[PDB]
């Protein structure tokens, strides 16, 4: 049992000293969630730029496709791009018709 | 780098990077720690997050191992942020009430306009608050949402505690009639955590003695020096014994 | 790409690629995600600053520029001066940056070079300044009749 | 809005600007309304038939008054040689960008062609040209859908 105590401590020392430890993924998640939110504001900007091009090639200003709430902050903004890609596919379907 | 003060809040922009390097799972907890640490002004130099960014933006060169003139006050600010990270994980308090304890300390029993404490008497009440929330179970969200507003009532909290609603009503009545320090007012009877903790001690003493809370009130009315004004008769002892 | 951004628009103080995309303590992970954000900030800044240019042609006759020229700087006729600056090898006509002489380099001595200052062409006064302050060359084409 | 006068701006005082209302052009009555209600500008090209001295070109700005829904810079255009020119160096319909004036309604608006450095008594380059100008000709390409 004293060996198993020392063997448990060696696994615990391994999980703390390895490179892909928890402190790596706290750093990766915290940095990427900062990038992903800033990249969200850039892509919604061009989804609105494409809507302004849609509103100018056709005479309509009341027709809007990019709607708020693609970013859900309570779910870390996951599926924000899947929501916008659907919204881009609704402009292009409306453009073709 | 390249931060505009006018476009966004400093502490909210800085909260993802603090959580990335204090090993926090949440950016909202990291925002709480930065709000808390601005209230403490920790270190020898009284460090605020605004002072912290003024040091980085001007005097810090990343990767250089040199001595900056106020570097040791920055280290004490970062040592403090790691301390309050440890406060969050050890007390087991949840994410939204830790916002409420930073921003509204009076709702947890602190004095008015006072910075919160990581005192040992304040760590023990955060643990007793977190044990109180965990005992509520699945109805804990409905209580804390009514606790964050001023809408928490005795009938609502008794439903989550699986107690009788009249038990917390009578425990609140006997708490308001007796001289507690700090007092239990009908305004804060379920708004402050100190008043809620006081009312629940009327419940736990009554459950221990298998009496109603006014049976406990009849018992503390038999105090000798408190009743040197109006001496209890033998009948009042005889009723309280029964 | 930033140098191309700094040249299509007149700005040199505007920088988007900032140090620290490589964090060596984290093996340089998320370096490309940091740069891809930085490329998306140039392109967003490019789209908001792009204009339809006022594309202007202007024809310049160097005989007219060398004739119409202030008398303290020695105006001359281009067709007459070249005919005698080619006959002798030592001539030099005009002064300032609007001169016409031979080259001062080593391999440049037998080469006649005609020089024109842009500020003496007065191109900026052709359109009023309410149109645009940035006025930049797109293309120069030469005609030698 | 069909007048012809000098500019009221600061730098615009010595510039002759000719103005045309679109509603007075009556372009919508050319085709019957059963074809299409949406009638919008695709391209305006200018022709200035004038006694231009060779290698001495005209200078003019075709502008539009509203700047409402247009992109950045699509409200104006420059005239250099004045022989069926757009503002552009090469004209590209397959370009991904909008042309200048593209999308303006046929019915409404006010189109203005301004000649900088116009006046003779305050000396301007474009004085002797505009004395020889007989008419201003606009090639309006538009879209019925």
């Amino acid at each position: 049992l004293k060996t198993q105590q020392e063997q448990t401590q060696s696994q615990l020392a391994f999980l703390q000293r390895k490179f892909s430890n928890q402190a790596l993924y706290n750093w990766l998640r915290g940095r990427l969630a900062a990038i992903y939110f800033q990249f969200y504001d850039l892509a919604v900007a061009r989804c609105l730029m494409a809507e302004q091009a849609y509103r100018w090639e056709l005479n309509d200003d009341s027709a809007r496709f990019i709607k708020p709430g693609a970013w859900q902050g309570t779910y870390a903004g996951l599926l924000a791009g899947e929501t916008l890609m659907l919204s881009l596919a609704q402009m292009e379907d409306a453009h073709l018709k | 780098q390249g931060f505009d003060k006018d476009k966004a809040d400093l502490l909210h922009v800085m909260a993802p990077y603090i959580a990335a390097t204090l090993q926090l799972s949440s950016e909202n907890v990291a925002h709480s720690v930065l709000l808390w640490a601005d209230k403490l002004q920790p270190g020898d130099g009284a460090m605020t997050a605004e002072k912290f960014w003024d040091w980085l933006n001007t005097k810090y060169t990343p990767g250089s191992s040199e001595a900056v003139e106020t570097q040791e006050h920055i280290v004490q600010y970062c040592q403090a942020l790691a301390q309050l990270e440890m406060v969050y994980h050890s007390t087991g308090i949840n994410e939204n009430a830790f916002r409420l304890f930073v921003t509204k300390p009076e709702m947890f029993g602190a004095a008015t306009g006072a910075a919160p404490a990581h005192d040992a008497l304040s760590l023990i009440m955060l643990t007793r608050f977190a044990d109180w929330v965990n005992a509520l179970g699945e109805k804990a969200s409905s209580v804390l949402a009514a606790f964050e507003a001023n809408s928490l009532t005795a009938e609502q909290l008794a439903d989550a505690m699986n107690l009788d609603a009249n038990l917390l009503l009578q425990a609140s009545i006997q708490a308001q009639n007796h001289q507690h320090l700090p007092p239990v007012t009908p305004e804060n009877a379920f708004s402050c955590w100190t008043s809620i903790n006081t009312i629940l001690q009327w419940v736990n003493v009554a459950q221990q003695l298998n009496v109603a809370p006014q049976g406990v009130s009849a018992l503390v009315g038999l105090d000798y020096i408190q009743s040197m004004k109006e001496t209890p008769t033998y009948a009042q002892w005889e009723n309280a014994a029964g | 790409a930033e140098q191309a951004y700094r040249w299509e628009l007149n700005d040199d103080s505007a920088r988007f690629i900032k140090p620290g995309a490589w964090q060596g303590t984290y093996a340089g992970l998320l370096a490309g995600e940091t740069l891809m954000l930085s490329l998306a900030q140039m392109e967003d800044a490019h789209l908001k600053r792009d204009k339809r240019a006022l594309e202007v042609e202007r024809t310049v006759s160097l005989a007219e520029v060398y004739a119409g020229l202030p008398k303290d700087n020695g105006p001359f006729s281009l067709a007459q001066e070249i005919d005698k600056l080619v006959s002798q090898g030592s001539g030099s006509a005009g002064s300032g940056n609007n001169n016409l002489a031979f080259g001062a380099g080593t391999d440049t001595k037998t080469s006649l070079q005609a020089s024109v200052s842009f500020a003496d062409l007065k191109i900026r006064e052709d359109y009023p300044a309410s149109l645009g302050k940035i006025r930049r060359i797109k293309q120069i084409s030469v005609t030698l009749p | 809005n069909n007048n012809l006068a000098f500019g009221a701006g600061t730098d615009t005082k010595t510039s002759l600007q000719a103005s045309v209302s679109f509603a007075d052009l009556k372009i919508r009555e050319d085709y019957p309304a059963s074809l299409g209600k949406i009638r919008r500008i695709k391209q305006i090209s200018v022709t200035l038939p004038a006694l231009l001295g060779p290698y001495q070109d005209v200078q003019a700005i075709l502008s539009y008054g509203d700047k409402a829904g247009l992109a950045n810079g699509c409200e104006a255009l420059a005239v250099s040689h004045g022989m069926n020119d757009s503002g552009q160096f090469q004209l590209d319909f397959n370009d991904g960008k909008f042309l200048p004036f593209e999308g303006i309604a046929i019915d409404q608006g006010t189109l203005t062609l301004s000649f900088p450095n116009a006046s003779m008594p305050e000396k301007g380059k474009q004085a002797t040209m505009l004395k020889t100008l007989n008419d201003i000709i606009l090639h309006i390409r538009y879209t019925i859908k």
